[PDB]
């Protein structure tokens, strides 16, 4: 009786604007909104994700979240892809790209019920978000000189390694800034070559011991035993290693070279020719100078026996990824075929040896200042594989982090800690008033969406929000005798631990984000949040 | 009058439904039109985002329970293979014909006199269309104006900040391909590529090829000024024997001693290969040698290129081997005993952009390529395909510029002259019929939807920016001279669309006023409305 | 028509919290009873029919097989207390 | 299951009320269009009168027999199909208050209609004109009726050559007192036959008397033309026979295979060298040919043609004057060449043909029609037919009768003057007659948009003191004469729309009860 108006489609579901789907759309992301907030920042939270394939895991980092939530609400995959736009390029971010666009479409609510038109709203965040881009480019403070010191390192990895891990922050700056430096070369003036890969440091964990006993080695680690009868090298440096595709045993013909058996004369053949053979192709292997045998493939009974014999370490490598960095380190080349290692084909490594690790032992690959190694190793130890594990998500992202510092004036850095926040606020109400027009309710909208991340840091430290506010803004806020406002700019928000009062300065403890993430973040975020104000009707249809 | 199994809307109230069915799709689709538009985003239930505010691509994608909105869909199907843009436009048209047309419906009008009246003021739409019209010289100096052609078909499908990006890239596409002293132009030489892992605002244009596959080997040169472009269909890499043979070593050193026979038919082209780079222009400067390969080269081929610095290539698509001869100019080579220095061509800078996941080949710089290529960059998939439905639309749209001399200004001027020359015209001419103003009249308002929708989704006052472009049109009607105004939607007051660049190709709106008024006088002369199997 | 979970149950706030204790509470109001040396035997059957009795809080906890997620750090911290000492794992 | 009693009779008017409703819109060149939702989910739009009621499914049996009146129909006259149906639905529409409100038999109006059949048809030969059939102007400005509105309107002038050329070759003008008149019979199915040829141009269609075959010749090199073509015409094959007994040939040593190869070769020159006893020019089997008769007729001067269709050759008995023979042993004398212009081998657009062309006409043309594609040829096939179906009703009878609702009106009022001395009860029924002839003009005017009830009171008004040449315009919708504005169509169209239409009255009203089952 009662009749529908809006739908002509296949009896589809349709929101036009009138409805206010942007609205609707918002309130939505606001959900995912809310989930972001509790996870930025030291004193965030982590969330429990279990899987559907019966395994149970916890992290705070919120693109993890993403990846393990099942996302088809179109806004909200707006927001998941702009999260991978901000997961490639830069290591960091993750957190600081969902809180930021999803607190611009909070205020663009407000905009809405004014009655202020969609394209009107992103017209005001486009004119701001160039008057951003250009601010904070005067914003910084600090440049990162790449000296790649160690010390220089401490720095900008300290506070990567804050709000994903704390309390392990400065333990873990020891053990990632040493490793880092194992893989960056010493140069200077040269932007050519490009350098440091991800990949170059591998990150291993055994159950046992704490932080404290973690070591930093210069070389790949491999937790497969020593197959061989000999545990461990000598200490003499350069020993020679030949890396073999083809497994070790009797070789074959290149053309057919099919076993077959006929009568009992023939199996008695076949044992004591497989015998004289391998004999043969592993003395003369030995004979080559080559001490150690890494196999990336199966190893015969008899043949692992005869290079026992003649003292040749033999590990199996069956992974072809970390057979490719081991030729970064020791220079041997990997072989197709057996029976020819070639000197020209051999490398050289200083120490190869069988280590107890948390009471288990693993035979790792080193060197001693020799045959430079472009790959290191990061040996952990914790009591909690739990815990642990998410201390190797937090290197991983620091790693990718100092991937950040590079040629695209990556070294540039701003106060983190709300610090440069609450400053920019002030300096886009400065944009603001000199922008005559309809704007300047779109831009002072734009600077108060900046006052989620401060308020953020302080709601999930236990602080009072309502005191925090003010004293970031009386901090900012001074009058100087003269137009730039000088001594300090460095007062963040402050996550104290500590009893009494007030804020700090970020050179206290140096705890600041580079200007590569920052700058990236906003222009992704903002982007991501014009966007979604774009669609004001989402129709879906059989494919 | 019934029999079993079926559903018939019969009096006037059926042409009611199908008016209102056609109101419906008019309030959707109005918001996209113009720069000034929304982007809607489609889903196609597997989780593939399609962000476009094209009318078609939107209709194609889209299901319609109802029947009016397919013959509109039809009806947009055709425009986009004759005109290629406007299609949303003609929806509006329609729509908004069948409102005006709906009130003189409810006072008991005959459709056949509001259709007939609607082909009467077509006729005086197509001599107004004539007088109205530019002619547009054509020479090709004209890029100045080719800019403004560029922002009229950028700025609906793009943010405005990607004008700025992909105007010198469009422009610079069609006039490369574009034959000179007045010949026509291939859109298909330019290829549209897209590729992953940079920014949109990232986006150049490719003046020469690209190639997907790369050099792979650490020692392979990064650019070559000048180089001697080699087209080979001959395997570098290792074979096999063309009859059934075998390799018995008796030891490791034999075993070298044959795999070295065998590819020593490969080394023997190899050879000379190698040495016709030292044959022609060996030691001068400002010269190089490139293996585009197409077959498989193994790494011990690599290796001896790379200590000559030759860049090789291998995997290369048959494709792409035929574009090469038109870009570059250098024939296919067959087989190497056959080769000569005369068969390779010449090409400028091949420098190899190197991206982790991905290795760039440009074959750029090249003396007659005659084709060109737009590589569009994006981070995700969405960002990918608005940008391509702006490509698309935009080589088009300049392309009808060059083919078809004639041109129109833009915002609205067309829209709101007709509609005001048709109300004033009728009045003095009166040669058509007393009842027929009534399909005249009705005809002139209908032309307002346009630039009342331009400023709707603006959300300027529609009637205040319309009474100041008419005090503007009456003011230069009375100066007695030709001034073209229209709607300015940034600042709101008229403009000049010859000054501020905002320009309509003519065949865009030839088709769309003709197209639009035979659609909506079809659905007016539907007295009936049968539904059987329902 | 669109929906965001595709039935993935997901729920927040600080009620949340709240709830993730009380799980916590009705696998400490089971083990109360065992601590001590005089204290009370759980009666367990677990899905392979067999049916032990002990006091041990390690022995008990592995055969409930709690499936509450926030629940489970009470079953880490037993393995732990197992292994860094073996006894107490009640406590 | 059953439907007995005034039930049936109320069931037989809505079906047929029900189809005519749907089509009382489609007549017209102002026609409103008809939408048509199919249940696979497409739609049609197009006002067609035949394509829309094809493509609608009807349950009820009288609607069913509607639609196989308008096809029956569709084959008399070409156009003026949504005529026909709304004048017989409108007579049994008109009928129906009398046959159940006034409790009228059906019987007693049954008998009414072939009084009022009678009467119609003879008002229809008063107000009809003469035409005269023989000039070439006058007809093409006939066939043009059915011309424009088609994309043949700018070769409409050949597209009455086409028309008037087919039409002549058929017709037999005789009529006299001792044979009897055949009332000028002309068959456009048969012996009209079209062939599309793709390539050329509309302008190089020709009509050619004779008949065309599309089979080649087949060697490559043969006379192009034939001076004096001598045909023979037969059915068996040939080939080298069969016996009749169980005679197998099996061969498997060498020197065996020439012995049955001679006697192949032997009996196939026998069965050629009956057929050049005559020395004809030319050699058409029915069945296929041998590659040895091939060579055997090759070096003996003739064309031969394989595979020729068995209603072919009595077309190419008449063209030519070959006596039809079945067995190769059995061709007769009487079997000659006589009147063949030429035979032509011409290839047009990489196709061969074979025209047996003569100057003269057995009553039989051929139409050859060019293009510029098969769409075009499609075009034309179909506007030709609705050109020659035009021609065809102005051969069949020299009259013309004025269109736009002006006989439909006319015979309206001259039914009603003659009802006045009808009296008895078949009056009734009679005047309802008249009643549904004004609903023709009806329809024209809603379609146009005035005022039925002034414009139709106006246009009776007009025939009663005014001649009943005064029509409504189409275009316009004001009453018009037609002699200014001509839209003359010929009696045959009138003709069968008023008999059949009363048949169908009388078919409906004849059947009381529906029965279902078998």
């Amino acid at each position: 009786q009662n009749p529908n108006a809006g739908l002509f489609k296949q009896g589809y579901n349709s929101y036009s604007n009138a409805d206010g789907q942007i609205i609707k759309s918002i309130a939505a992301i606001r959900e995912l909104h809310q989930m972001c907030l509790t996870s930025m920042g030291p004193c965030g939270r982590n969330k429990i994700i279990v899987n559907h394939l019966g395994k149970i895991i916890i992290t705070n980092d919120a693109a993890t979240m993403l990846r393990e939530l099942d996302i088809v609400h179109p806004a909200v995959k707006v927001l998941v892809m702009a999260t991978e736009q901000q997961k490639i390029d830069m290591g960091d971010g993750t957190n600081l790209v969902m809180i930021l666009a999803g607190e611009l479409l909070n205020v663009s609510e407000k905009l809405i019920s004014m009655g202020l038109s969609a394209v009107e709203i992103i017209q005001g965040y486009n004119m701001a978000r160039k008057f951003t881009l250009k601010e904070l480019d005067e914003m910084v403070v600090g440049e990162i000189t790449d000296k790649n010191d160690k010390n220089e390192l401490l720095k900008m990895i300290k506070p990567v390694i804050s709000s994903k891990k704390y309390g392990s922050e400065d333990i873990l700056s020891e053990l990632v800034s040493e490793a880092v430096s194992h893989v960056l070369p010493v140069a200077q003036q040269a932007g050519e070559i490009p350098y440091f890969n991800v990949d170059s440091i591998r990150v291993v964990k055994i159950m046992g011991g704490s932080l404290s006993n973690s070591t930093v080695i210069k070389g790949m680690v491999f937790n497969r035993e020593p197959e061989g009868h000999v545990k461990s090298l000598s200490e003499d440096k350069k020993h020679k290693v030949a890396v073999f595709t083809c497994p070790l045993d009797i070789a074959n013909t290149e053309t057919k070279g099919t076993v077959l058996l006929h009568n009992a004369q023939e199996m008695l053949d076949f044992s004591k020719g497989e015998e004289k053979q391998i004999d043969a192709m592993m003395k003369e292997i030995a004979d080559m100078g080559v001490e150690c045998i890494v196999a990336g493939a199966g190893v015969g009974e008899l043949a692992l026996h005869y290079l026992n014999r003649y003292g040749i370490l033999v590990l199996k490598v069956p992974s072809k990824f970390e057979l490719r960095r081991l030729c970064r380190v020791c220079g041997a080349t990997p072989l197709p075929r057996l029976g020819a290692p070639t000197p020209e084909e051999l490398g050289l490594v200083e120490t190869v040896k069988t280590m107890e690790i948390g009471g288990d032992r693993v035979t790792v690959f080193k060197q001693e200042q020799g045959e430079i190694s472009r790959t290191s190793t990061i040996i952990l130890r914790g009591a909690t594989q739990n815990n642990l594990d998410d201390i190797e998500r937090a290197i991983d992202d620091g790693v990718a982090a100092v991937k950040g510092l590079m040629k695209p004036s990556g070294g540039k850095l701003l106060p983190g800690a709300g610090a440069t926040e609450i400053e920019l606020i002030s300096r886009i109400t400065k944009y603001g008033e000199r922008t005559p027009g309809l704007l300047q309710l779109a831009i002072k909208q734009f600077a108060v969406a900046f006052e989620v991340v401060p308020r953020t840091l302080a709601e999930t430290a236990g602080l009072d929000v309502n005191e925090v506010l003010p004293n970031l803004y009386a901090a900012h806020n001074v009058t100087e005798p003269g137009a730039v406002k000088t001594d300090h700019l460095y007062k963040g928000v402050d996550i104290d631990g500590e009893s009494d009062e007030g804020v700090k300065d970020i050179r206290e403890e140096n705890i600041y984000d580079m200007l590569a993430t920052k700058k990236f973040a906003i222009n992704v975020a903002t982007e991501a949040a014009t966007t979604v104000l774009s669609i004001d009707q989402i129709i879906m249809a059989k494919k | 009058l019934l029999n079993p199994k079926a559903e018939s809307l019969r009096r006037d109230a059926a042409l009611k439904v199908n008016v209102t069915s056609a109101e419906g799709l008019q309030s959707v689709l109005e918001t996209n039109l113009g720069p000034k538009g929304t982007l809607k985003m489609l889903v196609d239930g597997a989780g593939n985002i399609k962000l476009t505010k094209d009318g078609k691509v939107l209709l194609t994608e889209m299901q319609i329970q109802s029947p009016t909105a397919v013959l509109i869909a039809r009806a947009a199907a055709a425009q986009d293979e004759i005109t290629g843009d406007g299609t949303t436009t003609v929806v509006c048209l329609v729509g908004e014909l069948l409102r005006q047309a709906h009130r003189f419906i409810q006072e008991g009008v005959h459709p056949r006199i509001i259709t007939d009246g609607f082909e009467i003021a077509r006729k005086e739409s197509m001599k107004f269309l004539d007088e109205f019209k530019i002619s547009k010289t054509n020479l090709s100096n004209d890029r100045e104006f080719l800019l403004q052609v560029a922002r009229s078909s950028l700025l609906t499908k793009v943010d405005a900040d990607l004008t700025e990006v992909l105007t010198p890239i469009v422009t610079d596409a069609v006039l490369s391909v574009y034959d000179a002293q007045a010949d026509n132009l291939d859109l298909h030489m330019v290829e549209i590529m897209q590729m992953q892992h940079l920014s949109p605002k990232d986006t150049t244009f490719i003046k020469g090829l690209v190639l997907d596959h790369g050099g792979r080997h650490p020692d392979m040169p990064t650019r070559v000024k000048n180089a001697y472009v080699l087209i080979l269909n001959v395997s570098l890499e290792y074979e096999k024997t063309e009859v059934n043979s075998g390799f018995f070593y008796s030891s490791a050193d034999q075993r070298d001693k044959l795999a070295a026979s065998e590819r020593k038919f490969v080394d023997a082209k190899l050879k000379k290969i190698i040495d016709l780079k030292n044959e022609v222009c060996g030691m001068d400067p400002d010269k190089g040698f490139v293996i585009i390969n197409q077959k498989g080269i193994d790494p011990m081929s690599l290796d001896v290129f790379a200590k000559h610095n030759i860049l090789a290539l291998r995997r290369a698509k048959r494709r792409n081997m035929e574009r090469l001869q038109l870009v570059t100019g250098g024939e296919a080579q067959n087989s190497v005993e056959d080769l000569s220095p005369q068969i390779l061509g010449f090409s400028g800078l091949v420098y190899q952009e190197t991206i982790g996941e991905e290795k760039f080949t440009y074959v750029t710089e090249n003396t007659d390529p005659k084709s060109c290529t737009i590589l569009i960059k994006g981070s995700t998939h969405y960002a990918l395909a608005q940008t391509k439905d702006a490509v698309r639309d935009g080589l088009r749209a300049v392309a009808n510029v060059l083919k078809d001399k004639n041109i129109i200004p833009g915002a609205g001027a067309f829209y709101i002259a007709l509609s005001r020359y048709l109300r004033s015209a009728n009045m003095n001419k009166l040669g058509a019929k007393g009842k027929t103003k009534t399909g005249i009249e009705a005809f002139a308002e209908a032309l307002l939807v346009i630039p009342k929708t331009l400023v709707k989704n603006s959300g300027f006052d529609p009637l205040d920016v319309l009474a100041m472009v008419e005090d503007e049109l009456d003011d230069a009607q009375d100066s007695d001279e030709t001034r073209y105004v229209g709607v300015d939607l940034n600042i709101g007051d008229s403009c000049d669309p010859t000054i501020e660049g905002i320009w309509d190709s003519y065949r865009v709106l030839r088709n769309a006023i003709t197209g639009a008024t035979g659609i909506a006088s079809n659905l007016l002369l539907c007295d009936e409305l049968l539904r059987a199997g329902r | 028509i669109v929906v965001l979970k595709e039935g993935t149950d997901a729920s927040q706030g600080k009620g949340q919290i709240i709830s993730n204790i009380n799980a916590c509470v009705a696998v400490q109001e089971a083990l109360k009873p065992t601590l001590g040396p005089l204290g009370s035997d759980i009666l367990i059957v677990t899905s392979n029919q067999k049916t032990t009795i002990s006091n041990d809080g390690a022995t008990i906890l592995k055969l409930l097989d709690v499936v509450h997620p926030a629940a489970k750090t009470l079953v880490d911290i037993s393995r732990a207390q197992d292994a860094e000492v073996g006894d107490g794992t009640t406590s | 299951e059953r439907t007995t009693g005034r039930q049936a009779q109320i069931s037989n008017i809505t079906a047929a009320k029900a189809v005519a409703d749907v089509i009382r819109t489609c007549l017209g060149p102002k026609a409103m269009l008809k939408m048509l939702l199919d249940p696979m989910g497409g739609l049609v739009l197009t006002n067609d009168g035949h394509a829309i009621l094809r493509e609608i499914d009807v349950a009820h049996p009288a609607a069913k027999s509607m639609l196989e009146l308008s096809r029956t129909q569709d084959e008399e006259v070409g156009d003026g199909t949504t005529t026909v149906i709304i004048l017989a639905g409108e007579i049994l529409a008109q009928c129906a208050p009398y046959l159940i409100e006034k409790n009228i038999h059906p019987v007693i109006i049954i008998q009414a209609l072939k009084k009022a059949l009678t009467d119609a048809l003879e008002v229809i030969k008063q107000v009809s004109k003469p035409v005269d059939v023989e000039n070439d102007a006058a007809m093409k400005k006939l066939i043009q009726a059915s011309i424009g509105t088609k994309y043949v309107i700018h070769w409409s002038e050949k597209m009455c050559e086409l028309a008037l050329d087919a039409v002549k070759t058929v017709r037999k003008d005789l009529g006299q007192t001792v044979e009897g008149e055949p009332n000028f019979e002309i068959d456009i199915k048969r012996y009209v036959r079209v062939e599309k040829i793709p390539g050329g141009d509309v302008l190089d269609s020709r009509v050619l008397k004779g008949v065309l075959l599309n089979k080649d010749v087949v060697h490559p090199k043969m006379s192009r033309h034939i001076e004096n073509p001598r045909v023979v015409l037969l059915d068996c094959p040939l080939e080298y026979k069969k016996g009749e007994s169980q005679t197998n040939i099996e061969i498997e040593k060498e020197e065996d295979w020439n012995r049955i190869l001679q006697i192949e070769e032997e009996q196939v020159q026998l069965m050629c060298e009956q057929i050049l006893a005559v020395r004809p020019t030319l050699v058409i089997t029915e069945k296929g040919v041998s590659d040895l008769a091939q060579h055997y007729l090759l070096k003996g001067g003739c064309s031969v043609l394989r595979r020729v269709k068995k209603s072919d050759n009595n077309r190419i008995a008449r063209v030519t004057g070959a006596t039809i023979v079945n067995r190769v042993e059995d061709l007769k004398e009487s079997d000659v060449g006589t009147n063949c212009g030429l035979f032509k081998v011409e290839m047009i657009g990489d196709e061969y043909f074979s025209f047996l062309d003569n100057c003269k006409e057995p009553k039989a043309c051929t139409i050859m029609l060019r293009g510029g594609s098969k769409d075009i040829l499609n075009e034309i096939d179909r506007n030709l037919q609705d050109a020659m179906a035009v021609a065809r009703n102005v051969m069949l009878s020299p009259s013309l009768s004025p269109g736009g609702g002006a006989t439909e009106m006319a015979v309206s009022v001259k039914l009603a003057e003659k009802a006045k001395q009808l009296e008895g009860i078949q009056q009734w029924p009679y005047q309802a007659v008249a009643d549904a002839m004004e609903c023709i003009p009806r329809t024209l005017i809603q379609n146009a948009g005035g005022d039925p009830i002034r414009l139709l009171s106006q246009l009776r008004a007009k025939h009663a003191q005014g001649n009943f040449t005064t029509g409504i315009d189409g275009d316009k919708g004001k009453i018009v004469d037609m002699v200014s504005y001509g839209i003359w169509e010929p009696e045959v169209i009138k003709q069968q729309s008023v008999k059949t239409a009363i048949e169908s009255a009388c078919l409906l009203l004849r059947v009381d009860d529906i029965v279902s089952g078998v």
